[PDB]
RNA sequence: CGGUCCGGCCGGGAACUCAAAGGAGACUGCCAGUGAUAAACUGGAGGAAGGUGGGGAUGACGUCAAGUCAUCAUGGCCCUUACGACCAGGGCUACACACGUGCUACAAUGGCGCAUACAAAGAGAAGCGACCUCGCGAGAGCAAGCGGACCUCAUAAAGUGCGUCGUAGUCCGGAUUGGAGUCUGCAACUCGACUCCAUGAAGUCGGAAUCGCUAGUAAUCGUGGAUCAGAAUGCCACGGUG
């Protein structure tokens, strides 16, 4: 039976398709370790599944497109906790203790008129 | 064969209007129709000065939003050709037929 | 600060070793963002000092951080930080690496 | 800087050095080609090149083949 | 090691050490050892002296000494006794291909004097 | 602008599909040409006859209401303040001030 | 799910992501304490979002005779075979200096070489211009697709993996200059961009003084657009890491 959970980040969007009995990880047809280059970014997706015990347990087919190394991370991370609360149901108590399941929606200030960044200034004088 | 109608203007609720007298006369008359779908809008965007002279950082924020529009269907039955190519449709729509 | 009295952020732990105040530490030495590089200097930091210079990795960090004393643990951090740039080593890791081996022997 | 298909010279000045050639010497030509590349078969006129103001005579070298007519008249005069 | 080009290359890497001849950059480096054969990470040391000869004949096409300083110079003295205006620039110390002369011609004029 | 500056902008363009439209399109091929004429094909020396203000790059995109040359649109043909008058008025259709 | 030439490519599937038309949802609504029983504050639950959630648009009376007769509109004045108009060239880019505003640096948190992963947002018909072929390269020739979620610009760069350089005016940094070329355009001297070869200044973290910013911000990485035949270290947007 299926379990889908959708997360996503800034500009990324990652689908989660859950099979039960496995401890396989399959992202855009590569493995975990031949996708993420960074060593934080495969353990960053392993922090759901700290609480609630995986080993050989779950298959995970996951895909995503768009944003960068954590952006894509943030998304898996996402997509994982709403499946397992597809999953299980109870499990909701423990994912709210542990903040993952709210979606940072913290998204990128707009370039201002007037100055050349967000909130940074041309440079100024006094008199 | 097969028709397509693409369906662009400027307003939104001003678009799906058009859209929807089409599509309604194609389902009355027994045409085949997979809906409208929804295309991603070419929005313009136009950051001009408001000022003609000094005091650069004061300036106008503008856009053009242009949406789109596009209605497939199946079959030309000739009931259904001969309806919707003289329709009186809104003057912010242009229309784009493909036959 | 006048009216707005707000707290402090906190910061998602270390990875590797889950440790809270180890993400503070490595967010220091980062600069232009730059947190792939960054850890990589302080983890073979630390590998030096563990392998060669004292097991119990991370109590051999904090031996070197109690000599040096959330702000006094701020400040602690940085003054190891900014004193590895000027030395005479030849990388980033094994000039901090000389630094907590002088910071746990208080000289 | 140009392009190898082809030097660049004006049609008028072209016609300049024909009857020069031909008729022998004369009093040093007044032109405004100042974006004129300098062929061989100019060696040994004055042509006077305008700087603005004035006409300045260049007598042509042998060395001066490839290289423009501008870069022998300064356009400021400095103090 | 000496080279028609007499001045001693240093005793380190091959294309850092022919970086050191006036004339001869990292490309130009790169050509020599892939026409000679050696690679360009060998040493000074075990570089024998029929690899060092082998580099004198593939170097001796292009004149790269003393003698190409004056071919760069007598260029100039091209310039400057035609009475060009591009000869009028080298002589005072001027920018000759356009940088502005403003502000920010200190390499050009020397150091700053009112 | 000017009135006179403007008169000349109109006859450039008057000019612009007189001369260089088909012409010089023809000029510039030739001369382009590698495969015939790769040495005597004079068209550069017929190109210097020709009037020069036929020229695209000498014609100057202005506002077709006042002639400001400065602060050009090619979305309307008009200069940067005169896109307000029309837009504050409701003459041009679907422009407004914008939010992002 | 069938099909394998391992490409959603082809039957198909309408689930999902994305695309955009409408709507729900957060309102101190609920509980607890504090507070004069008030407004409110604090704490907690629920929830994607909680105390104006994040950002923008939205800027009162007035102040500085602040800025605009050179956007335009407008009272008057002045010139008119000239203060007007046409064209060639030159100048606006000069050069003994001063001031303000920026970029790249002074480097091993790096430099170079190989291999290689992940963006969002726009532009395109007198245009973007693939593939193939040639050149070290700037490009050139051949020549499709596309008025466009189809096609093109367009392989994003930092990052990751290995090797190398070992703290120096260096394989740092690239200024300046010479030579040889490319493209645009009647035309690249004054005064263009870019590539190739070679040259390798100052500079080894900057005085008094002075600036920006409380979070996806600062810092940094590239991308795109307006202007434009061509000419971005500026300006406008866009995302990456953080
Ligand atoms: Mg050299
Ligand atoms: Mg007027
Ligand atoms: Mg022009
Ligand atoms: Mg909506
Ligand atoms: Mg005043
Ligand atoms: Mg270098
Ligand atoms: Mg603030």
């Amino acid at each position: 039976n299926q379990y889908y959970g959708t997360g996503r980040r800034k500009s990324s969007a990652a689908r989660v398709f859950i099979k039960p009995g496995n401890g396989k990880i399959v992202i855009n047809q590569r493995s975990l370790e031949q996708y993420f280059g960074r060593e934080t970014a495969r353990m960053v997706v392993r922090q759901p599944l700290e609480l609630v015990d995986m080993v050989e347990k779950l298959d995970l087919y996951i895909t995503v497109k768009g944003g960068g190394i954590s952006g894509q991370a943030g998304a898996i991370r996402h997509g994982i906790t709403r499946a397992l609360m597809e999953y299980d149901e109870s499990l909701r108590s423990e994912l709210r203790k542990a903040g993952f399941v709210t979606r940072d929606a913290r998204q990128v200030e707009r370039k201002k008129v007037g100055l050349r960044k967000a909130r940074r200034r041309p440079q100024f004088s006094k008199r | 064969q097969r028709i397509r109608i693409r369906l662009k203007a400027f307003d939104h609720r001003l678009i799906d209007q058009a859209t929807a007298e089409i599509v309604e006369t194609a389902k009355r008359t027994g045409a085949q129709v997979r809906g409208p779908i929804p295309l991603p809008t070419r929005k313009e965007r136009f950051t001009v000065l408001i000022s003609p002279h000094v005091n650069k950082d004061a300036r106008d924020q503008y856009e053009i939003r242009t949406h789109l529009r596009l209605v497939d269907i199946v079959e030309p039955t000739e009931k259904t050709v001969d309806a919707l190519m003289r329709l009186d449709l809104a003057a912010g729509v242009d229309v784009q037929i493909s036959l | 600060p006048r009216r707005r009295v707000i707290g402090q952020r906190k910061i998602l732990p270390d990875p590797k070793f889950g440790s809270e105040l180890l993400a503070k530490f490595v967010n220091i030495l980062m600069v232009d963002g730059k947190k792939s590089t960054a850890e990589s200097i302080v983890y073979s930091a630390l590998e030096t000092l563990a392998q060669r210079s004292g097991k119990s990795e991370l109590e051999a960090f904090e031996v070197a951080l109690e000599n040096v004393r959330v702000r006094r643990n701020a400040l602690a951090m940085r003054w190891i930080v900014e004193a590895a740039r000027k030395r005479g080593d030849k990388s980033m890791a094994l000039r901090l690496a000389n630094e907590l081996s002088d910071a746990a022997e208080n000289k | 800087r140009s392009l190898k298909k082809g030097p660049f010279i004006d049609l008028h000045l072209l016609k300049k050095v024909e009857k020069a050639v031909e008729s022998g010497d004369k009093k040093p030509l007044r032109t405004w080609s100042r974006r004129s590349t300098i062929f061989p078969n100019m060696i040994g006129l004055t042509i006077a090149v305008h700087n603005g103001r004035q006409h300045v005579p260049v007598f042509v070298t042998d060395e001066m083949v490839g290289h423009k007519l501008g870069e022998f008249a300064p356009t400021r005069t400095y103090r | 090691a000496r080279i028609a080009g007499i001045n001693i290359p240093d005793h380190k890497h091959a294309v850092i050490a022919l970086t050191s001849i006036y004339g001869v950059g990292k490309t130009r480096s790169k050509a020599i050892l892939a026409a000679a054969g050696i690679a360009e990470d060998v040493k000074i040391s075990e570089l024998s002296e029929g690899q060092i000869d082998t580099l004198r004949d593939e170097v001796a096409k292009f004149v790269v000494e003393g003698d190409l300083r004056r071919e760069i110079s007598m260029s100039i003295k091209r310039l400057m006794d035609l009475g060009c205006y591009r000869g009028l620039r080298h002589r005072r110390g001027l920018p000759v291909r356009g940088q502005r002369t403003k502000t920010n011609a200190r390499t050009r004029k020397g150091p700053r004097k009112p | 602008a000017k009135q006179s500056m403007k008169a000349r902008e109109v006859k450039r363009v008057a000019l612009a599909d007189k001369y260089f439209a088909k012409r010089a399109e023809l000029k510039a091929i030739i001369s382009d040409v590698n495969a015939s004429d790769e040495d005597r094909w004079n068209a550069v020396l017929k190109l210097q006859t020709l009037p020069r203000d036929s020229s695209p790059s000498r014609q100057r995109n202005r506002c077709r209401q006042t002639g400001r040359p400065h602060g050009f649109l090619r979305k309307f043909g008009l200069s940067r303040i005169k896109v307000r008058e029309a837009a504050m008025r409701g003459e041009i259709p679907g422009l407004k001030k914008a939010s992002w």
